[PDB]
RNA sequence: CUCCGCCGGCACCUUAUGAGAAAUCAAAGUCUUUGGGUUCCGGGGGGAGUAUGGUCGCAAGGCUGAAACUUAAAGGAAUUGACGGAAGUGGUGGAGCGAUUUGUCCUUUGUACACACCG
RNA sequence: GUCUGGUAAUUGGAAUGAGUACAAUCUAAAUCCCUUAACGAGGAUCCAUUGGAGGGCAAGUCUGGUGCCAGCAGCCGCGGUAAUUCCAGCUCCAAUAGCGUAAUUUAAGUUGUUGCAGUUAAAAAGCUCGUAGUUGGACCUUGGGCCGCGACCCCGUUACUUUGAAGAAAUUAGAGUGCUCAAAGCAAGCCAUCGCUCUGGAUACAUUAGCAUGGGAUAACAUCAUAGGA
């Protein structure tokens, strides 16, 4: 059973306190490594883009998704962000402004990309959603 | 249960067990009710009689019986029967 | 430091959680064109009122009848309900309170009244005339439909003075078209 | 139309009985449908849930179908039917049947002061199946039912008005949730309450009532 | 060893109550199980109960009557105002119309109506509904 | 592979990496 | 991988225009329409 | 030796009025109607009882014990089928939370297979 | 047939503010608002968007293109020629002047004090002793009546509880008050008043620790036959 005296709270509270690293969102939290992730907590970089690359999808699907490979100029980390939107790739050039952002599962890989969990948002600072819809043009 | 107007506010007041005072819901298969005859002089059946009603749950127990048996002495004392 | 950053402010109503049920879609629906409702956040900020005056009345519920605040607050809050058209004379219980729905309070409104008097052929003909400036409430001409109108100033709801359909003169269209003639 | 097969569904088919309560007073079996549909009229139906469910064989795999039925008059009445069939319409058919014939009272109570009538849960009950488990805990007035879709349906057709509910386990299987939401239901008028102390009468039961047309 | 003879004699009778049992015997006796009987006893919850003196820690024969859904004890006696005894009523309680939580106060031991009616707050005994 | 084979050839890595660093 | 087949089908897509149809009403009226639709007259886009 | 009791012990059989995901358990019961006391200890699967630090040991090793990274399951009980270099079709009713089962008396058995061992 | 409903870039007159602008008002001066001449709507182009339409999850097993490619896909999945899922058109759905995307709360009874687990799913130390810690059987002034819910009669502590004083304002809860409503604000209201309503500008909450009052059931500590008592 579980303590339950009245001049326990001590015990109570330091079990709680050493249990609760055994919960991974609380350990994720509380250990500091996501200092030394490539965004450093932020929830978007900028990078540069150093070549474009396509990388296979997972065994079920076959398909080639695709990416960029991108230099964060915050830490010079290098990282493979996604371009999502059928045709962007070609909006993408080598030495270009790119602001990343995180693929929605927080550091985890996405769908059938292996080892990816960053997407280009803006490029050149235009977002990729207006070069899609002709909203906007990249400039030269 | 009685609303403050004074109306009562349930569908039915179910029977409960003459043995274990527990409740007989409408789903009680196991439960009976047992109807003991009154006779007068000479063993005639008079036509009236008692009753007692017991919860499946002390029938499932077997004591039905011990507790059927004291209910009757019970009240067979009290009527005079 | 800036005086104006101690002006309080806040929301007046929450999304659903279940954004996609049929049911309650359904029911939204169906009270937004029975009282000619703009979007779904005019009845969720009715029920966001709701919500708080049932909290409110339920919290005094869970208090003794001889607490002095439940008399009090109870008192204020049977008050404001009585006042507002919400609640009946044999309704003079915080119980009642607890009972009233978001239909109530969407019948107290001005567009609702207004329907309802004669003075518009629907629901919506009533928000338009409310917000073309036709509707005075006493003497103050109310251009805002979700004005809540109380059992005292219902008699008073009348056209505006200054309105074509109220004494006023004519407006711009049809002034335009007998100059034109 | 209807022959009916039991001495309960004479009585019935001839009229002796005009409410349902008078047979969950002497917790009778109720083995024909045409008695819940005689003494309860305003029974509505919903399917909850189909749900396929294979049998592995020799050649490939044999389906049939699961229906899940609720019914209820929302006035205190509900029952829960679950039929399988190797026909998606059978299966219903088969479940309402079903639903029907497990037609349990329900007992309303009040939050607070008894004022009108009454509208949520007497007092905290729960129900089992499998690893749900469902809490029902009395509600103030207004509240509305606080629930899942599976358990609002079924307080819905029950016709409950404000209750707080919670559940556990693996809910996720449907069965078993709205089969513990139904126990929990018909575990109301077993709670054992100061208002029902006074002393049984012990009315005679229609089989014993009507052994002269029986 | 026996920590609670409190917690003891409830559980014996709820789990005789629940058998159907029409007398349970409490072993050991204590003021306090004496002081709980009769508030039971006083709202009907039981019948009849008999202390018996054997020159040690005593015995009661209590009567059951079938009114018993449950009866148990809190553990710790947690400190409980006046103010919290509806939070405590509204986790321990069947409904706000039934049930009685028993408290052990500096005006004596008594349910938790009492308890408001004299504005008195304590400790938490434990339960009977 | 079968965990008993598992710890054997973990002791025998360590063994290898306890000789290396240590000497 | 083969980078040159980047925007394949949406490059092979024929173009085709998009109607000018008449604008729904906006606000309240659109309400309007909907709750007549759905309360005062298959699912709602049913290829009947 | 025989019979009847009492206390204590290793156990066994039946039964559910109980509990449980079930297998099953007379405790693994007296739990959403949740609180007798207390110690240790778990928080998806791997990486990993690995690295490193410390400590003990002659050594072998023991105790303490990560992270990065990776992954959508892994796992438990039970059912049907298939396989074994194992042995010799509804209805209604009943049982089961249920898949199912009984009825229908190839069967029993094991399974980490279910594209079903050409796994 | 009549009665009553919804539909049309149909057909008609009404209505009006977005905008423009005399002016006044505003204002330190300006400006915005409020007010207001004149002007200002028909496809009222005075043109609403953002996301979606396999499931979760509301909405299409419509049409064309592509053909395990391009791509979509939070997850499960879709795409190999009949794609309800990609690229488009049409239609429909949700929210709506907003909506999509990339730490924290909820969901989570998946940290569990309330309230989780540990035979087989993750998890009882090989076993026992043992200090601290945590937890510890029962027992001691009760009845009784009277008056009348109080009372009457026959120089050990502490926890706990009760009451009181404090615990800034702002924030929160909440009384009053028609800023046109509202978010607000702390104003205001009065038949019109050379003034008045002393106008209002409440109240509640505020752990723990500290101070004080009553209570002694429960519990802790200290004693507890040289009482060698007085
Ligand atoms: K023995
Ligand atoms: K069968
Ligand atoms: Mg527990
Ligand atoms: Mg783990
Ligand atoms: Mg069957
Ligand atoms: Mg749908
Ligand atoms: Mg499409
Ligand atoms: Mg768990
Ligand atoms: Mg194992
Ligand atoms: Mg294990
Ligand atoms: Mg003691």
């Amino acid at each position: 059973g579980k303590t339950r005296g009245m001049g326990a709270g001590r015990k109570l509270k330091t079990h709680r306190r050493n249990q609760r690293w055994a919960d991974k969102a609380y350990k994720k939290s509380h250990l500091g490594n996501e200092w030394k992730k490539p965004f450093a907590g932020s929830s978007h970089a900028k990078g540069i883009v150093l070549e474009k690359i396509g990388i296979e999808a997972k065994q079920p699907n076959s398909a080639i998704r695709k990416c960029a490979r991108v230099q964060l100029v915050k830490n010079g980390k290098k990282i493979a962000a996604f371009v999502p939107n059928d045709g962007c790739l070609n909006f993408i050039e080598e030495n270009d402004e790119v602001l990343i952002a995180g693929f929605g599962r927080k550091g985890h890989a996405v769908g059938d990309i292996p080892g990816v969990r960053f997407k280009v948002v803006k490029v050149s600072g235009v977002s990729l959603l207006a070069l899609f819809k002709e909203k906007k043009e990249k400039p030269r | 249960m009685q609303n403050e107007v004074g109306d009562m506010v349930d569908l039915y007041v179910p029977r409960k067990c003459s043995a274990t005072n527990r409740i007989i819901t409408a789903k009680d298969h196991a439960s009976v009710q047992i109807n003991i005859g009154h006779v007068d002089a000479n063993g005639l059946y008079n036509g009236s009689f008692t009753t007692f009603a017991l919860s499946g749950f002390v029938r499932a127990q077997g004591d039905a019986d011990g507790s059927l048996d004291r209910l009757w002495q019970q009240k067979r004392a009290e009527i005079k029967q | 430091v800036h005086v104006n950053f101690y002006r309080n402010y806040g929301k007046t109503f929450k999304k659903p959680r279940r954004p996609y049920e049929k049911e309650r879609l359904d029911a939204e629906l169906k009270l937004v064109g029975e009282y000619g409702l703009r979007c779904k956040r005019e009845l969720w900020r009715v029920q966001y009122a709701l919500s708080r005056i049932r909290n409110a009345a339920r919290h005094l519920l869970t208090l003794d009848e001889k607490n002095p605040r439940r008399i009090f607050e109870g008192a204020a809050l049977l008050r404001r309900m009585n006042r507002y058209g919400l609640l009946a004379e044999g309704q003079d219980k915080l119980d009642y309170v607890l009972a009233l729905t978001a239909e109530n309070f969407l019948a107290r409104r001005l567009q609702t009244l207004v329907f309802k008097a004669g003075m518009a052929k629907s629901i919506h003909h009533a928000r338009v005339l409310i917000r073309q400036r036709h509707i005075r409430v006493g003497r103050q001409i109310v251009n805002v439909p979700s004005f809540m109108v109380r059992v005292e100033s219902e008699k008073h709801i009348d056209f505006s003075l200054t309105s074509p359909f109220g004494g006023g003169p004519a407006g711009r269209v049809k002034r335009k078209n007998q100059k034109k003639a | 139309k209807w022959v009916p097969v039991t001495k309960l569904g004479r009585l019935v088919k001839e009229g002796r009985f005009t409410k349902m309560e008078e047979i969950y007073l002497h917790s009778l079996p109720v083995k024909e449908h045409q008695i819940v549909e005689t003494l309860c009229p305003g029974l509505k139906d919903e399917v909850m849930k189909i749900t396929p469910v294979q049998k592995q064989t020799r050649a490939g795999q044999r389906t049939r179908f699961k229906a899940f039925v609720v019914v209820g008059d929302s006035n205190g009445h509900v029952g829960l039917g679950v039929k399988c069939a190797k026909e998606v319409a059978t299966a219903i058919r088969g479940a309402i049947i079903l639903a029907k014939l497990s037609i349990v009272p329900v007992r309303r109570g009040y939050w607070g002061n008894k004022i009108g009538l009454p509208h949520t849960v007497p007092c905290k009950v729960t129900g089992k199946c499998g690893s749900v488990t469902v809490r029902m805990v009395p509600a103030p007035r207004g509240s509305g039912i606080v629930a899942a879709r599976v358990p609002k349906k079924v307080l819905q057709f029950a016709g409950i008005d404000d209750v707080f509910t919670s559940s556990r386990g693996s809910t996720k299987t449907l069965g078993n949730f709205v089969k513990a939401t139904f126990d929990c239901l018909m575990k109301t008028y077993g709670f054992l309450t100061p208002d029902f102390w006074r002393e049984t009468t012990f009315t005679k039961a229609p089989y014993q009532e009507f052994t002269d047309i029986l | 060893v026996r920590v609670s003879v409190l917690n003891d004699a409830l559980k014996s009778m709820y789990n005789a109550e629940k058998r159907g049992k029409r007398q349970v015997m409490i072993r050991p006796s204590s003021k306090v199980i004496i002081k709980f009987l009769i508030v039971m006893q006083k709202h009907g919850y039981i019948g009849e109960f008999e202390y018996v003196d054997d020159h040690r820690s005593g015995k009661i024969v209590v009567e059951l009557n079938g009114r018993l859904n449950k009866c148990g004890v809190i553990s710790p006696r947690f400190d409980v105002g006046v103010k919290e005894i509806e939070g405590w009523t509204a986790r321990l309680l069947p409904s706000r119309q039934f049930g009685y939580i028993v408290l052990t106060t500096s005006a004596g031991i008594m349910d938790h109506e009492e308890a408001r009616r004299k504005n008195v707050g304590g400790k938490v005994l434990g339960f009977f509904y | 592979m079968r965990a008993k084979w598992k710890k054997k050839r973990m002791r025998r890595l360590k063994r290898k990496r306890r000789k290396m660093r240590q000497r | 991988g083969s980078l040159a087949r980047a925007g394949k089908v949406r490059g092979q897509t024929p173009k085709v225009a998009k109607q000018d149809k008449k604008k729904q009403p906006r606000g309240r009226a659109h309400k309007r329409i909907q709750y007549n639709r759905r309360f005062v007259t298959r699912g709602p886009n049913s290829s009947e």
